[PDB]
């Protein structure tokens, strides 16, 4: 009865930019992860600290789902330990990450002949993001600490768009990513598999 | 327990595209992940490709990896070849029994400008002489290609023994360095009018001379 | 940003045990998503993998080294260690510690783990020999004729064993123009190298030049003033 709403995470119409990634807390339902691992349409399917295969036998406190778009060559940065512009400045998995990383090609939805520029990423910041931190700001970044009123030299626009073209190479093509994070605190189990 | 085979060396012009292949002897190359490591002279290795074709951050977009199962091989490909890509490249994989490394491929970028060496010659220090030892230090830098011969002279006549000469080694700017040491007694240093280091490179010769003072 | 630092004995006598320690910073050795391993490189040759470990104590070995290899983790010091017993001259190598790419399960349930190296340490040079350690004799190479609008001055590091030495200048404050030449291995079995720095000709009066030699296998440091 209490079928967990993974279909509205995965089959949602629009995904957000990676700098402005979006979280759905999922609790207090019954889960069927076999909807995920039966399918062959994922290009990335990696689970850390837990097999996908055994997920229907476990019970968890909170399951979080995090979603965003990256270009194809950036999907590798959504893994524990990795660095680069996406891990450093947009979305960061912790070292002791428990969960899955799920990605599929969306060149049919999210590219264009002229170029899709709707998906942004941050490329500079004062520090690296902590695990699961988020930076939504629209400021001018000064390397020293000065006030900047216009984007100039030593006064940086910190955001840049991906440009998604339909004819591009597969590493420059858009990919929707869903990151499933699993907790089971001293809290009672709210999410369970069918078994 | 399989092996992996790499060419010993590989040569290509700048701007061109080069491919180092790595051929697995038994089993299928597709059964296990293939990594590529780059090593400059004097440095620790750096990972440039993992999981057959994934490129860590900081490695240029020109580096790419691929798998070809019809020849049971993996391939590192460097497009738009630059002087900065001269290094050793090692492939690496594994099975249930062990990791397996390639023997390594020396990548040479061609068309590099011939450069003749600069030579610095130092006499013994007063501190070394006043401990009854004498060394002449001949330092040889910035030459390309990496093959020199060094000859020492005492008063115009050649010196045979007490000469130690390094083998040329790669600097960071892809030109080469070498050095040569002449050991003398303190008397030999003062009993001659001068001593010379003579460096011969691609037919031409650079000679330096030092004298007691 | 993870860093790895090897430390080791430098020289080790044959039949004895080589003992090495890698010190992790920017991360914890306790992190059970990763493995941590040792790779070696004898002079002239390529790479060979030795062993890897994770926080539990689960271990993979090179089968040809396994009877001589012990690898452990010490979560209390953020370290992991390698011991290689009954060394001979075939164990003379640079030893590298490293962290692997993270372990993960695929959609089918296959467990990928310890398949390749991601962050490398800087390497530690290990020599196996019956010869004894010998600290270096450091002599100045004064500027004289040092031809140009610049001048060359040096630092001769003579008759040491084993490798390596590091040379800096003015406690690292001077980096430009520094050229440390590779060592010669003389007929005696001792090493010598030199380190020069090209300096401005005018600045010989005002600025003083110290080379800081360091020979870790004999626990020697020499700060040698070089003077006109
Ligand atoms: C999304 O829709 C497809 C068909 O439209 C369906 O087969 C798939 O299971 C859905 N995904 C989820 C997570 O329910
Ligand atoms: C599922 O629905 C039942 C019916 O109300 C409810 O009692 C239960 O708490 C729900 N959740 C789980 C995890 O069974
Ligand atoms: C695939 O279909 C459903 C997924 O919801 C699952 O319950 C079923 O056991 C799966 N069967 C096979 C053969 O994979």
């Amino acid at each position: 009865t209490n079928l967990c709403p993974f279909g509205e995470v995965f089959n949602a119409t629009t995904f957000p930019s990676v700098y402005a990634w979006e979280r759905k807390r999922i609790s207090n339902c019954v889960a069927d992860y076999s909807v995920l691992y039966n399918s062959t349409s994922f290009s990335t399917f990696k689970c850390y600290g837990v097999s996908a295969t055994k997920l229907n036998d476990l019970c968890f406190s909170n399951v979080y789902a995090d979603s965003f778009v990256v270009k194809g060559d950036d999907v590798r940065q959504i893994a524990p330990g990795q660095t680069g512009v996406i891990a450093d400045y947009n979305y960061k998995l912790p070292d002791d990450f428990l969960g899955c990383v799920l990605a599929w090609n969306t060149n049919s939805k999210d590219s264009s002949t002229s170029g899709n520029y709707n998906y942004l990423y941050r490329w500079v910041r004062r520090s690296k993001l902590n695990p699961y931190e988020r930076d939504l700001s629209n400021d001018i970044y000064s390397p020293g600490g000065q006030s900047c009123s216009a984007v100039g030299p030593n006064c940086y626009n910190p955001l840049r768009p991906y440009g998604f073209f339909t004819t591009a190479g597969v590493g420059h093509q858009p990919y929707r990513v869903v990151v499933l994070s699993f907790e089971l605190l001293n809290a009672p189990a709210t999410v369970c598999g069918p078994k | 327990n399989f092996m992996l085979t790499q060419p010993h060396s590989m040569s290509e012009s700048p701007g061109k595209t080069v491919t180092i292949s790595c051929t697995r002897s038994s089993g299928s190359i597709a059964s296990n992940y293939v990594q590529w490591y780059q090593q400059r002279p004097g440095s620790s290795p750096t990972t440039v490709i993992y999981e057959d074709n994934q490129r860590p951050s900081g490695v240029p977009d020109r580096f790419s990896g691929s798998i070809d199962s019809s020849s049971n091989s993996a391939s590192l490909t460097i497009s738009g070849l630059k002087t900065e890509d001269e290094a050793d490249y090692y492939c690496q994989s594994y099975d249930s029994s062990s990791w397996v490394f390639g023997g390594g491929t020396k990548l040479t970028v061609l068309g590099q400008p011939k450069a003749n060496p600069t030579v610095t010659l130092f006499p013994p220090s007063s501190e070394e002489l006043q401990a009854n030892k004498a060394t002449l230090v001949c330092l040889i830098s910035d030459f390309y290609p990496g093959a020199v011969t060094v000859a020492w002279k005492a008063d115009g006549s050649p010196v045979k023994a007490g000469v130690e000469t390094t083998k040329p080694s790669k600097q960071s700017n892809n030109k080469y360095a070498a050095s040569s040491y002449l050991s003398l007694t303190p008397e030999q240093w003062k009993s001659h009018r001068s001593y010379s280091c003579q460096v011969t490179h691609e037919g031409s010769t650079v000679e330096k001379t030092v004298a007691p003072t | 940003q993870l860093q790895l630092q090897e430390s080791g004995p430098g020289l080790v006598k044959p039949s004895e045990t080589l003992s090495l320690t890698c010190t992790v910073s920017g991360g914890s050795i306790s992190s059970s998503n990763f493995y941590w391993g040792w790779i070696r490189q004898p002079p002239g040759k390529g790479l060979e993998w030795i062993a890897s470990i994770t926080y539990s104590g689960r271990t993979f070995y090179n089968p040809s080294l396994k009877s001589r290899v012990a690898i452990s983790v010490d979560t209390s010091k953020n370290q992991f260690s390698l011991k290689l017993s009954s060394v001979t001259a075939a164990d003379t190598a640079v030893y590298y510690c490293a962290r692997t790419f993270p372990s993960y399960y695929d959609r089918s349930g296959y467990h990928y783990l310890n398949y390749g190296m991601d962050v490398w340490g800087q390497g530690t040079t290990v020599t196996v020999s019956s010869a004894s350690t010998k600290g270096p004799s450091v002599f100045p190479l004064a500027p004289s004729s040092t031809s140009g609008g610049t001048a060359a001055l040096g630092c001769l590091v003579k008759d040491y064993f084993p490798e390596p030495v590091t040379v800096s200048w003015n406690s690292g404050a001077l980096t430009s123009g520094v050229h440390t030449f590779p060592a010669v291995l003389q007929s005696s079995g001792l090493y010598s190298l030199s380190s020069v720095v090209t300096v401005p000709s005018s600045s010989l009066g005002t600025q003083t030049y110290i080379c800081n030699v360091n020979h870790k296998p004999s626990n020697t440091k020499v700060d040698k003033k070089v003077e006109p």
